[PDB]
């Protein structure tokens, strides 16, 4: 702990994630685990992108995508120490920002 | 009892079947035609079948040639000269320039093939019809063309050349 | 020389057999089967582009 | 060569509803739809299965020309178990029982024939193979039978007649299937004996892609005919190019 | 056949060590037990292994056939190469010529 | 053949062991010899190789197998002739 | 049936190697792995193996050529060795 | 996604959710698989130290061909890569740009080199062995299976006295003595 | 070699000559050897056989 939670925008799926570095994505009423890492990390926040398929955990310094199983798909090099993350569901835009004062939006369609 | 040697799960690019690169990831032997007696092809006969190439028609026209009085001169037998839609679709392209061969073209006596390709590219079109079926002749006076036929045996092979026009490999000549 | 033409034309017929298959009469007697066996993935004809 | 009393080992052909008999020679065969007699004199060979005596027919490629065009190797058969054929210029179980066995219990086969003697050999033979429906009258007017017949899978044409295109396109057009296969026999001698036989078969593929048959592969019928030839095509009427 | 001498194959890494087995003198009850059928299945197991010496000869005796027609091809076909090559030489040289 | 009569190609027929030293064998020609010298270079060379193996092998190379084979007093590898029985089984094979 | 039966085994043995059976055949030119499926049958209007060796120029044919195999095979070999070096040997 | 149909694919052409060009083609999943590493940062990190030395030979590149000070540091660069095994080669000094990559410093890692040296049969063999205390290198137990071993000491990669790994070796070919264990 | 010289005086001429059997394995007269008369040493580029015969060429 302490875990910071958020849940999918139709409300099926919880995503927590631990602040020393437990992140869990399952399906709350049936009790069905789709995902859980245990990075040795400190992270900060977690959100799902478009659907449950993927979701972003914003770690040390590196914000990370991974997909409905787990398996990391990319790196964002370019947001750095994000804290807090939120997604725009009819843009596909995915904005970070934390100590570094830089709000940055993202596309995940096109990367 | 945590497992040695542990790593992160990642995405991997040889062997995910989701990246479009690994997704997409009984012998034929043609017969050789009965009617080829090794190089000389003993089924054609007369009349003829001769078809007729784009650059044929243009050659004609600039020797005063006639196609089909010129085809019963230079092998002395009945000729049915045929115009595939290619070579028809070929000349229209043309352009007005050659308005004249287009007309030469749709002379009544000139028969017509219907072809069922998308392409309009003729060299490929004839090329084709004289592998399935031994019983035409090659007009043409392209250099590129003449040699994909001359490597098809039993493919009888003419030309324009000089004042008339001139058959290669017809040996009843 | 009409010998000679003669030896090399029935040569020819051997190996004209040998490249593709003759019509020989057809059947005699009794059908005794493929004589040189049957081949399941083999295909021999010549196919439409 | 293949006597009585020798020991044969059947095995599958790549065509579905095909097997093969190897030994000394090797014979193409198929499973007996009713079993113990031979409608035309040919071979049977009997296995002993677990015990059920199943039977199998020699096919003679001399006698048929659909079996002629195996032997050849053609590519593509869409005569298989369990699909509806329509069987043209049908004179008597010769070929016509040949293809029930291949199409099996499940399948039918609508064998069409305008002589009224072989017709007759015909109805006899079709009492014994339930799947096959006899229909004496001529190919030349599909519209007399059209009740008779519903939609088939592939039509097998063995008529020797001069417009059999005509035949073939009318037929087809009533009851072939979109994307459904056609398999003509075509004899250069009855179409036009005055020209040579590759003229013949250039003639008729290009009748065929003027009604709509996409041809597939030909093949030539010898060593067992001279000047046959039998085309493989699939019936696109949506389009050919 | 090579013999490697004893000293060298004692000390060989483990990927290349040769195997060789020794024979056995003692003799094995299942070698005391096995039933060898005699009589008719004699003379159908000789008959067998006289079928497959036959095949065998055949089949090396015609791939080497091949292996005479293959050295004798492809000396035909350097020399239709070399006449391919310098004529094509040739024709280079009088093309730039023009240019 | 050009330019080349019959008679100048004509074969050259081989001679023989003497008799007084036919006791010793046939006489070896070139090609013989050429058989020798191809198959005494050809075992030097694989034996070239495994000595060099040998002087390169490392003492603490491990491999998984080593526990399933086994080695003899002299140092060399056992290998058992087809890869024990349980009473059980000997009663019944009894 | 996994049990694989002895005379079925070598018949099907006796089909992969049809062309040494009969000097004048000379099939198609094919390997023919065994199938996974097969029934034997007899022809309607005695094994193929128990069938072949009943003939006899059959039989006389392979103990010709099986004897003419064993003169090459055994031609050079420690046999020939042998007497090499007794004729080195006075008597 | 389930596959795109045909109008669905010309208007989304660039839509990509796997692969993405800030990604770099994977490059460095591909590298850590090859290698086995355990660390994700740590190809990103040897990136750093590669671009260090790249820079440098660029900016040495641009000083004139004959300056005996661009001389004299190009051979140093190539003096000390050599030695840490990172370059096979010390003759030709494109090799600083061309040859220099993080696979290059990764395949001197502990593990790889075990590897190499057949001390084990895969590179994750070596690192389990490494994590279950077996390798010493000197007289040192290592157990981090991301140690940079030097061409000099590659040669005193060895197991641990009483290994078990040991006893297997020596007892596979009857040469145990037990008085050294 | 033997039965090619009578005397070892003999080879003392010929050493230093060229020889070669009948298989083309070529060689030299070396020394001769002092028991018996007449045999000598010679080397050669490869192994001989005990069936193969020496020729040294002479005009
Ligand atoms: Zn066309």
């Amino acid at each position: 702990g302490p875990y910071h939670i958020k849940y999918a925008k139709n409300g099926t799926h919880l995503l927590i994630t631990g602040r020393k570095g437990h992140v869990a994505s399952m399906d709350w009423r049936k009790g069905q685990l789709r995902a859980e890492l245990f990075l040795n990390e400190t992270c900060h926040s977690a959100t799902y992108l478009q659907n449950e398929q993927y979701f972003a955990v914003a770690q040390k310094k590196y914000t990370f995508i991974y997909d409905h199983e787990g398996t990391e798909l990319h790196r964002l090099k370019q947001h750095i120490e994000a804290r807090h993350l939120d997604f725009l569901p009819y843009h596909y835009l995915l904005v970070t920002a934390g100590e570094t004062g830089w709000l940055k939006y993202h596309d995940v369609s096109t990367g | 009892t945590r497992k040695f040697g542990l790593v992160k799960r990642t995405l991997n690019t040889k062997k995910d079947q989701r990246l479009k690169k690994n997704q997409e990831n009984t012998r034929n032997i043609p017969q050789v035609s009965s009617a080829l007696f090794f190089q000389y092809n003993q089924a054609i006969k007369p009349p003829y079948q001769v078809l007729i190439d784009t650059n044929f028609i243009n050659f004609s026209i600039q020797k005063k040639v006639d196609i089909v009085r010129g085809m019963m001169d230079c092998l002395l037998a009945k000729c049915n000269p045929l115009i595939t839609d290619c070579v028809m679709a070929e000349l229209e392209k043309l352009g007005p320039k050659y308005r004249i061969a287009l007309k030469l073209a749709r002379d009544p006596r000139i028969k017509r093939l219907s072809c069922s390709h998308k392409g309009t590219y003729a060299d490929d079109c004839l090329v084709h019809r004289v592998l399935q079926h031994k019983c035409y002749i090659v007009a043409t006076n392209d250099a590129g063309l003449k040699q994909r036929i001359r490597k098809i045996p039993g493919i009888p092979l003419m030309s324009v050349g000089g004042h008339a026009y001139v058959i290669e490999k017809l040996p009843d000549v | 020389s009409r010998v000679k033409k003669r030896k090399k034309y029935q040569k020819a017929q051997k190996k004209l057999k040998s490249v593709r298959a003759v019509y020989s009469g057809g059947q005699s007697g009794v059908y005794e089967g493929e004589k040189t066996g049957i081949k399941k993935g083999l295909t021999r004809s010549v196919k439409f582009k | 060569g293949a006597r009585g009393g020798a020991k044969v080992v059947i095995e599958p052909h790549r065509h579905a509803g095909v097997y093969i008999a190897r030994g000394k020679e090797d014979l193409l065969v198929t499973k007996n739809m009713a079993p113990g007699e031979s409608v035309y004199g040919e071979k049977r060979i009997s296995v002993e299965e677990p015990p059920t005596k199943v039977e199998y027919r020699v096919w003679n490629p001399f006698r048929s020309k659909l079996a002629a065009g195996i032997m050849g190797g053609l590519d593509e058969l869409f005569i298989a178990p369990g699909k509806k054929v329509l069987y043209l210029g049908a004179a008597s179980g010769t070929s016509v029982s040949h293809v029930s066995d291949v199409v099996g219990p499940e399948g039918v086969v609508y064998a069409v024939e305008f002589s009224h003697r072989p017709g007759r050999e015909l109805i006899s033979m079709a009492k014994k193979r339930p799947n096959i429906i006899p229909i004496i009258e001529d190919a030349r007017h599909p519209q007399k039978y059209r009740m008779l017949i519903g939609m088939v899978d592939c039509v097998f044409a063995d008529v020797a007649q001069p417009d059999q295109a005509r035949i073939i396109a009318l037929n087809s057009h009533m009851f072939l299937k979109d994307q459904g296969g056609v398999v003509i026999s075509i004899k250069a001698n009855c179409i036009d004996s005055t020209v040579d036989a590759e003229t013949v078969f250039a003639r008729e593929v290009q009748k065929l892609r003027e009604e709509r048959i996409k041809p597939l592969e030909q093949l030539t019928l010898e060593p067992y005919e001279r000047d046959h030839c039998i085309v493989v095509g699939r019936y696109m009427r949506s389009g050919l190019k | 056949g090579l013999k490697v001498p004893k000293a060298v194959q004692k000390e060989l890494p483990f990927k290349s060590q040769i195997h060789q087995m020794k024979p056995q003198k003692k003799k094995t009850y299942m070698a005391k037990r096995a039933v060898v059928l005699g009589g008719d299945e004699k003379k159908a197991r000789s008959f067998i292994q006289k079928v497959l010496t036959i095949s065998k000869a055949k089949d090396s005796k015609r791939k080497e056939q091949k292996a005479s027609q293959r050295k004798e091809r492809l000396k035909k076909l350097a020399k239709m190469e070399e006449e391919k090559s310098q004529r094509d030489k040739e024709k280079k040289k009088e093309y730039f010529a023009q240019n | 053949a050009k330019l080349v009569h019959d008679v100048q190609k004509k074969q050259h027929r081989e001679r023989s062991q003497l008799t007084s030293r036919s006791r010793y064998g046939f006489l070896e020609k070139h090609k013989d010899y050429v058989k020798r010298a191809q198959d005494f270079h050809r075992k030097q060379s694989t034996l070239k190789v495994l000595r060099e193996k040998a002087k390169e092998r490392n003492p603490d190379e491990y491999y998984h197998a080593m526990h399933s084979r086994k080695t003899d007093a002299k140092g060399l590898l056992i290998s058992s002739r087809h890869g024990s029985l349980s009473m059980d089984q000997v009663k019944l094979l009894k | 049936d996994d049990n694989m039966r002895r005379e079925v085994q070598r018949d099907l043995l006796l089909i992969k190697h049809r062309a040494a059976l009969d000097p004048k055949r000379h099939y198609k030119k094919q390997r023919w792995e065994v199938p996974e499926r097969f029934a034997i049958g007899t022809i309607i209007e005695s094994t193929i193996l128990e069938t072949l060796m009943g003939d006899e120029a059959s039989n006389k044919y392979f103990k010709r050529k099986y004897n003419e195999i064993q003169e090459k095979s055994t031609s050079g070999r420690k046999a020939h060795y042998k007497k090499m070096k007794e004729m080195r040997k006075k008597r | 996604v389930r596959k795109l149909k045909h109008h669905e694919q010309k208007l989304l052409k660039k839509v990509d959710f796997l692969e993405w060009k800030q990604d770099q083609g994977h490059r460095d999943t591909q590298v850590m698989r090859t290698y086995h590493i355990q660390n994700r940062e740590d190809y990103h990190k040897y990136n750093r130290i590669c671009g260090d030395i790249r820079r440098l030979a660029n900016k040495l590149s641009l000083l004139p061909p004959t300056d005996p000070f661009r001389r004299k540091h190009e051979q140093l660069l190539l003096d000390k890569l050599y030695a840490m095994g990172v370059l096979t080669t010390k003759s030709k000094i494109s090799d600083l740009e061309n040859k220099v990559t993080v696979s290059a410093i990764c395949r001197r890692r502990l593990p790889v080199i075990m590897h190499r040296l057949k001390m084990a049969e895969t590179i994750q063999d070596a690192v389990k062995f490494i994590e279950q205390g077996h390798v010493r290198v000197g007289p040192n137990l290592i157990n981090d299976p991301a140690y940079l071993v030097t061409r000099n000491m590659e040669d005193y990669v060895t197991w641990v006295d009483n290994s078990k790994i040991k006893k297997t070796l020596l007892r596979y070919r009857n040469q145990i003595d037990d008085f050294d264990f | 070699i033997k039965d090619m010289f009578s005397s070892a005086m003999e080879v003392a001429r010929f050493e230093g000559a060229q020889i070669k059997t009948v298989s083309g394995i070529r060689g030299e007269i070396k020394r001769a050897l002092s028991k018996p008369e007449g045999h000598y040493r010679a080397a050669f580029e490869d192994k001989i056989l005990m069936s193969d015969i020496v020729i040294l060429r002479s005009w």
